[PDB]
């Protein structure tokens, strides 16, 4: 466990970084005239995490 | 409408701020149009908009009787609008009142 | 040169690419002829890689010869064109770690 | 005099510095990126909090450069810290002065990467992870070459053949007839054909937004 928590903490930190970067890049720029089916968006941090997680699993 | 309500003096404070850019702006414009569709000829209207400054989308600057014609100007102005700036309810409402 | 071409290409650009195509197939034919003079066909076919080179160059020249006619105008079979790119695989052989891993 | 600053590092303020890094990491999830220049109240106080973080980080950089010297400090994992301070200074100055000035705000998302460095208990696991990366480089080059070969082959074969889609034959309005534009090819070219009441003619109906076709070489890759 004490060794497991390190790896998972590192991965959690990486996801936070690549979500906080997406916020500053695509933050609220997913507003298109088309119907807003863009559920997997970068708007707010709690959902940037879900989008980054979705990308990771691909 | 002539029966369900007395005349009105509307003042639509369309919120053209950055937070509405996209689909929501289209909904706002369509809704404003479908609302001006519900004004008779004996009840006035105007369309302000606030983005830290309460401009007027039209050339009127006061209430304009919502004829069949002034409605056209207001609808065209609404259609030709774009989001920007920072939302500021206090200024917009002060201008409206 | 292969990767350069793109949609909406200019006729002059197409001509230049055809020129470079002929030039490169000529250089590789020089490769082949120099190798043959270096040692005879029996030794030339010793390793498949040179045998692999055999079909590419002939196919490329077949492509160029086929290009002499003009089915299209700068105003059909399209199989032998891929040998030029497939010749890139030779570059993968230079690396030894990758060679051993794949083998 | 330099010793007085240096002996401060003996006093464990690195704990408060890492708590400050964590505070800044928190102070970035709350920052909502409104679409077009909009900003609620919180976004208007996070600039002040960012100024505070700037000051504390630059004070720490000054202390750890004066106590450890100009030449030696870059020769360490601290390479990023000074880099972050430089870009954050430039960003704040340019933003106050006023263009790419705003977009440059993204360089602060590296500060969480300072957290892992601060806790050397994790640098070991980072080194473990990157250590296993080196063997893959052979697979990296193999996949790169496969990508290049197949992209070039795609350029040779599907050379922008996905730009013709089925259009309405009435002709009043010229919009992709099918709600899902599916590249069709007119007869004399093997492929599908329009339904009984539409015609497949050139244009750029193409694939989704014209982002996945084989036109260029970058598009192929
Ligand atoms: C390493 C070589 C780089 C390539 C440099 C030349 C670029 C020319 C490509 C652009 C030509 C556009 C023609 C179509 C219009
Ligand atoms: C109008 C003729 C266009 C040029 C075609 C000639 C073939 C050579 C390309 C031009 C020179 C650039 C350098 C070629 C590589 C040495
Ligand atoms: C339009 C003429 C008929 C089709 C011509 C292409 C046939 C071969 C396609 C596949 C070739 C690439 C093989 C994969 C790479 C080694
Ligand atoms: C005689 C020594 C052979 C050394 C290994 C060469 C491997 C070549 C094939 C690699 C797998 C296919 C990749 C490209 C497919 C289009
Ligand atoms: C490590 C514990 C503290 C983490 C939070 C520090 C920053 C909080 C200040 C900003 C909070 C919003 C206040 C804006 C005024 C309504
Ligand atoms: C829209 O309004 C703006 C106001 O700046 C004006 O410049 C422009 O000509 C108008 N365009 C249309 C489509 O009416």
């Amino acid at each position: 466990v004490r060794s497991i928590a390190s790896l998972l903490l590192l991965l959690f930190l990486f996801i936070i970084i690549f979500s906080l970067l997406g916020m500053q890049l695509f933050g609220g720029k997913f507003n298109f005239d088309e119907m807003q089916t863009r559920r997997s968006t970068f708007d707010n941090f709690p959902q940037s995490l879900l989008t980054v997680f979705q990308i990771l699993t691909g | 409408i002539q029966g369900a309500a007395s005349p009105k003096d509307m003042l639509i404070l369309v919120d053209v701020s950055g937070s509405v850019s996209g689909l929501t702006l289209k909904l706002i414009r369509t809704s404003v149009s479908e609302m001006l569709e519900t004004l008779s000829d004996d009840d006035f209207v105007n369309v302000a908009s606030f983005n830290s400054n309460a401009q007027d989308v039209s050339c009127f600057q006061h209430l304009v009787q919502a004829n069949v014609r002034n409605k056209k100007v207001l609808k065209d102005a609404v259609n030709n609008i774009t989001a920007k700036g920072i939302t500021d309810y206090k200024k917009g409402f002060s201008f409206a009142f | 040169c292969l990767a350069m071409q793109h949609y909406g290409q200019s006729c002059l650009f197409k001509i230049a690419m055809n020129i470079l195509n002929m030039l490169f197939t000529g250089l590789f034919t020089v490769e082949m002829i120099l190798k043959l003079i270096a040692f005879k066909p029996k030794g030339y076919f010793s390793d498949p890689w040179n045998v692999f080179d055999f079909l590419i160059v002939i196919g490329s020249i077949i492509d160029v010869i086929l290009s002499e006619v003009n089915p299209a105008e700068h105003t059909s079979i399209t199989f032998f064109r891929l040998f030029r790119v497939m010749r890139l695989v030779k570059l993968l052989s230079r690396g030894e770690g990758i060679r051993t891993l794949l083998w | 005099r330099r010793a007085c600053i240096s002996i401060v590092e003996w006093k464990p303020f690195e704990i408060i510095i890492l708590l400050t890094i964590f505070a800044n990491c928190v102070a970035l999830a709350i920052y909502i990126p409104f679409p077009e220049d909009d900003s609620n109240a919180t976004n208007s106080n996070l600039e002040r909090v960012e100024y505070l973080f700037l000051i504390i980080f630059t004070v720490e950089a000054f202390l750890k450069v004066i106590a450890y010297g100009l030449l030696f400090h870059p020769n360490a994992y601290l390479r990023n810290g000074w880099n972050l301070l430089d870009f954050i200074i430039v960003v704040v100055g340019l933003f106050s002065a006023i263009f790419d000035v705003k977009a440059l705000r993204a360089f602060r998302v590296l500060r969480p990467l300072r957290l892992v460095s601060g806790v050397p208990s994790l640098q070991v696991v980072l080194n473990s992870i990157i250590k296993a990366m080196v063997p893959l480089l052979h697979i990296a080059l193999l996949v790169l070459f496969v990508i290049i070969i197949y992209a070039i082959i795609g350029l040779e074969l599907f050379m922008g053949k996905m730009h013709k889609t089925c259009y309405n034959q009435e002709g009043i309005a010229d919009v992709p007839a099918e709600d899902d534009p599916s590249p069709c090819a007119l007869e004399t070219g093997h492929g599908r054909q329009c339904q009984n009441g539409t015609v497949c003619k050139p244009g750029w109906d193409g694939p989704k937004h014209g982002i996945t076709n084989f036109d260029n070489f970058a598009f192929a890759m």
